[PDB]
DNA sequence: AGGATGTATATATCTGACACGTGCCTGGAGACTAGGGAGTAATCCCCTTGGCGGTTAAAACGCGGGGGACAGCGCGTACGTGCGTTTAAGCGGTGCTAGAGCTGTCTACGACCAATTGAGCGGCCTCGGCACCGGGATTCTCCAGGA
DNA sequence: TCCTGGAGAATCCCGGTGCCGAGGCCGCTCAATTGGTCGTAGACAGCTCTAGCACCGCTTAAACGCACGTACGCGCTGTCCCCCGCGTTTTAACCGCCAAGGGGATTACTCCCTAGTCTCCAGGCACGTGTCAGATATATACATCCT
């Protein structure tokens, strides 16, 4: 069982912007 | 046996001498009360009692009122410098704020 | 009910002794209880911690004198000490 | 018709309001903020209406004691409209 | 169902910690493998494959509730909205939100769009109404002038929309705290404000979808039951009643818990109804070959580890699976989008 | 803990009400980012004195928020309060 | 005279802590005064809650009470799993 | 008669919790104090001695000395959140202040 | 005149370890008058309570006691 | 010959007096300004000499305090001189 | 980029203050008893909550515009920096004695208990001080137009 | 360019009417008072040993005063945008009313735990003493501020 993985905002591939 | 005077009538005072002292001796401030000691603060507090309550019958009266809300302890509190010392920290329900507006916010 | 106690009747007396032909509202009332519940508890706690500090069990009158002159400004303080003084004289004398 | 000068009107509800001891808070919205903040402490509680009223006249007091020394820094600040930067320095001088 | 669990994510954190789980997650839908999320202040676009965040987007305070996508002639728009009553439409693949609507002036409880004739989105929030919009074809410089067609008036507040099946763009059906209703959305009537057309009797209405063309599959809280009843048996025997009982095609037994706001979804090309219940399970039935008939399987929480310790209980509020049943992501309320393959 | 909580009724406090207290307390010109500053303070306040008042309703083994509770907090943050039994 | 001071305390602890480390003579009076004045503290709110609820004893739930008044809320977390924790060993004991 | 067993032995705990009970008992806090309230006490205090002792160590070792001064105490306090706010009323002597300018004062 | 003894360099050091880069001309005579009010309500407490213990000394206890009472409580003297 | 630009001396000294920890006031003058001030309340007063440290340990700290506020009302008011009615802003929003 | 001033560092010295040990003794621990506290169960009625329906005040939205925030500039002065002269603070050493600290006695004041009673509190009820309100007086604001 | 008159909106003042809470009275009960005993807290005296005050001399670091230049306080000006004020529409607070039960508050009981006490000893404080971490002094390398 994959344990719980945490994803910072550091992590994203991308950030949506306004 | 004799009839029983009263620690208050003794003392001259109208706040209660002997729940003062209980108070006192309830309330965990020593192990021992002294005589004397329930005189003096039951003195103290009417004392303290008598200068709010002229303050606030003058307000009311410069009201044009005849008894007292919260909004004439306020104007008596926060017009005395020393009971506006006193009680720095203390917010009456009811009281609202004395009037003051800075002089630069006015009409030139 | 529970008896509760509060310092109605005597805040009244004394607003009778100042302003003979005044009364006092409800809120005024539980104000006034609250100031006088408030200073109570400073001017016994100020004695206390003296009491305390001089290694003394006995909360007695030249403490409340001490915590009457440390917590109240100057003019209440002295008006405060000398009808505390003048209690104190007249119930020993009786 | 009559379009009094800006700040005429304000200096009237100073006055109203200062004059005044009326709760200036709708009490229903404080009412459900306060149960809304007590949410995240505890669960299934209830309030006395004492306690929700002394809730909003110990809020309104701390506003309004905020708002004499936000303006007083504004003032400060050769200015007459208060802004966030005064609230900021108000709490920040008050130990906040 | 073999199905296996693929992932465990934690990418809604408040304050970006890693220690947030508390927080709440409420609606997840597949792009037209690709899934966005939404919940806390932050709506996640995720891979199920590979278990990428591939898009995040925060606003300030915001408790998103619904996300969803459309296919526009050729971006497929992804819009969420939340406590705030604003409706953010985001184009994720060009990494930028367009445009902002200010559909409501409470909550938004939750979106939907239809294949109606093009670009309709309706927003249900707690002010009591269902707001149905055009957002319009985007101008050359990604802005929208959205338009109100036409507002409908609930009894109580909605929380799921199901555009009839048979006919998507003439009735509506929304689930609210007062119970199901039918709205006529046809745009060729003329009045502008229309109240519920005909309530239907089986209480809140928590879960609400279609499993096939014709049955209709809906729950509340505090039953135990999941009710299948058939769209074209009860608009038969409508007539002129404001209140009809459905006409009921079988029943589901479901978890008795008397919480609220558990959704419940389909799988039409696999004839499968999904809902997540108060222990993280998820209960899946097989309707095709179908007293309160059974679940098919009982998916339960494997407890994943979090921080060295299995998270031994949570609740699992919204479930939804692509049409071919590839993937199944089920949403919690401690922060972990369950991804299943 | 309930599921589904809306936390916007920071937002009833309302712009005019936030004006009122700025009018008792003086002001003449108000900017329009004091609104959401004072809703900011007053969260913060009101979470202080809240959290205090229900601790002392636990220790009372109590459900009910006393206003002897909030007049225990406000002494606790020295902000005595009277009229509601000091 | 005996000056009774929480010195020898203050010394185990700092070995516990840092083996390697010592303390002067300011920074040791300077501790003590801290235990005495958070020993007030705690000590007057659990004076305080006691008289509130017209209770005449001082149990581990005021103390736990106060704390929680007190420390801020990490601070607050750990020394009520402290004190927990200590009661718990003293009563298994 | 038993071999005598400190109470801090069995709470395991390095203040007294013998010393503590005593204050509590002579210092007026209440009519009664429970056996349990000195060993919470003793821990609570041990813990928060034990917290600030490892950041003034820690602030010590940052300047590359053995011994904990009161600068180290000062720094260690002024630099932890948590702590600040619980000595946000108290003067440290000897400890002078956190080092810090305003940015518009910098060229 | 010893509140002169506090000189215009001590009032600048002082104003250095705030963080002050410039200090205007009068800022010397409010300064001393700030200090010397602080000073007054401190050693009124303290003699006070000199005076109830029936001493003729003024102790570090003292001072730590009206301290504390002034709400500026001061470690590293006692108590 | 050389000379150091206005400020940079300021700069030096703000670093060089908040790495240290020595009380900046002459310590004789506070004495005699301690005993000056103490004879208005009783006469014939004999101090401890951990007394007059106390006293002056909480007077330099109070001053550097109230010299933060003053220097942050000074920011406030878009200026780097610290001037007195910036002493009195931050003391009246103090609270003294 | 260099000159100069300061800062940082590098080492030797020495030293006094930390930390360790030993002896004593007073506070803590073990054991025991006795009674008031506080936990617990039952009961009851108050107060909290929850809903509904209508009325109206308040909020909200928008529109026009003026005046206030804010940047740019110019000037004059007041404060920072440096240098040289003067002052007195700090250090040390000595001496004196005021009074803070401790001890012993003895005794007067305060805790405790029991009996008696009336002061204060809950409850009940009546009327007048204040909330409200409709009309007139005044004072306050703002703009057009003449002097 | 300024002032004055006039209208217009607002607020204050005043007389009429009503309503519900302040203020007084009644009955009861428990908290304060009185009378007495006992024990120890503290008031006072006597003794002693610190340490607080005074004084004096020498060194040298800090304060003081003056010069001088320039960075900044601030006064003014212009621009523009954003907050005020006011009309209109939308909304929901608020009042009154009814209804239900959750739980606070009280009461009776009973076991527990803690205060108080006697006895015994070891944990902690005072005192004494050795040595090494840090302050001091002097010399050399690195940073950087202004020309």
């Amino acid at each position: 069982v994959p344990s719980v993985q945490f994803v910072g905002d550091d992590d994203v591939l991308s950030h949506i912007l306004d | 046996r004799a009839k029983a005077k009263t620690r208050s009538s003794r003392a001259g005072l109208q706040f209660p001498v002997g729940r003062v002292h209980r108070l006192l001796r309830k309330g965990n401030y020593a192990e021992r009360v002294g005589a004397g000691a329930p005189v003096y603060l039951a003195a103290v507090l009417e004392y303290l009692t008598a200068e709010i309550l002229e303050l606030a019958g003058n307000a009311a009266r410069d009201n044009k009122k005849t008894r007292i809300i919260p909004r004439h302890l306020q104007l008596a509190v926060r017009n005395d410098e020393e009971l506006n010392k006193l009680l720095g920290r203390v917010t009456i329900a009811q009281g609202g704020v004395l009037p003051n507006i800075q002089s630069v916010l006015l009409p030139k | 009910k529970t008896r509760k106690e509060s310092y109605a009747i005597y805040v009244y007396k004394v607003l009778k002794q100042v302003h003979p032909d005044t009364g006092i509202s409800s809120k005024a009332m539980s104000i006034m209880n609250s100031f006088v519940n408030d200073v109570f508890e400073r001017i016994a706690g100020e004695a206390s911690r003296l009491a305390h500090y001089n290694k003394r069990s006995t909360i007695t009158s030249r403490e409340i004198q001490t915590a009457v002159r440390l917590l109240l400004p100057g003019e209440l303080a002295k008006h405060a000490v000398s009808e505390g003084t003048k209690a104190v004289t007249k119930y020993t004398s009786a | 018709p009559h379009r009094y000068r800006p700040g005429t009107v304000a200096l009237r509800e100073i006055r109203r309001y200062q004059k005044s001891t009326e709760l200036l808070i709708r009490k229903l919205p404080f009412q459900r903020l306060v149960r809304e903040i007590a949410q995240d402490f505890k669960t299934d509680l209830r309030f006395q209406s004492s306690a929700v009223m002394a809730l909003q006249e110990a809020s309104e007091a701390y506003l309004v004691a905020l708002f004499e020394d936000t303006n007083l820094c504004a003032i400060h600040a050769k200015r007459v409209t208060i802004m966030p930067k005064d609230i900021q320095l108000a709490r920040r001088i008050r130990g906040e | 169902l073999h199905l296996e669990p693929l992932h465990f994510l934690q990418c809604h954190s408040r304050n970006n910690s890693p220690k947030d789980l508390e927080t709440q997650l409420w609606a997840c839908a597949f792009e037209p493998q690709t899934v966005a999320t939404c919940g806390g202040e932050a709506v996640c676009v995720i891979d199920c494959q590979t278990g990428l965040v591939l898009h995040k987007y925060k606003v300030p305070g915001e408790e998103f509730f619904s996300v969803a996508w459309t296919a526009l002639t050729r971006w497929n728009m992804l819009a969420a909205a939340g406590l705030r009553g604003m409706v953010r439409l985001l184009h994720v693949r060009a990494g930028f939100c367009c445009s902002v609507i200010r559909a409501h002036k409470k909550a938004i409880a939750t979106l939907c769009f239809s294949p109606t004739h093009e670009t309709h989105l309706f927003t249900a929030s707690y002010d009591k109404r269902i707001i149905l919009w055009d957002i319009g074809v985007p101008n050359h410089d990604y802005k929208f002038q959205a338009s109100q067609l036409l507002t409908l008036n609930c009894s109580s507040v909605p929380l799921r929309l199901c555009p009839v099946a048979t006919c998507p763009d003439s009735f509506l059906l929304a689930g609210c705290e007062g119970g199901c209703g039918c709205w006529d959305v046809r745009l060729d009537q003329p009045q502008k404000q229309r109240v519920c057309e005909v309530n239907f009797v089986f209480q809140r209405v928590d879960g609400l979808a279609f499993v096939n063309e014709d049955v209709v599959a809906s729950k509340g809280s505090g039953q135990g039951t999941i009710y299948l009843w058939s769209w074209s048996q009860t608009w038969a025997s409508r007539g002129s009643q404001s209140v009809l009982p459905v006409v009921i095609l079988a029943q589901l037994q479901w978890s008795p818990t008397s919480l609220a706001y558990f959704s419940l979804s389909t799988c039409p090309d696999k004839n499968l109804v999904l809902c997540g219940d108060e222990e993280g399970s998820v209960w899946i039935y097989d309707v095709e070959h179908l007293t309160l008939q059974p679940p098919t399987q009982i998916l339960k929480w494997p407890q994943p580890v979090a921080l060295g310790q299995p998270v031994t209980k949570t609740m699992v509020n919204t479930v939804v699976a692509n049409a071919a049943f590839t993937y199944l992501t089920a949403l919690t309320d401690s922060n972990i989008v369950s991804i299943w393959k | 803990r309930h599921r589904k909580v809306l936390r916007d009724n920071i937002q009833g406090i309302t712009k005019p009400a936030i004006r009122r207290l700025a009018r008792r307390g003086g002001v003449k010109r108000i900017s329009g980012l004091i609104y959401e500053e004072t809703r900011g303070v007053l969260k913060v306040f009101l979470e202080n004195v809240i959290r205090d008042a229900v601790t002392y309703t636990e220790h009372a083994k109590r459900k009910t928020v006393t206003a002897m509770d909030v007049v225990y907090a406000l002494k606790r943050q020295g902000r005595t309060l009277y009229g509601f039994g000091g």
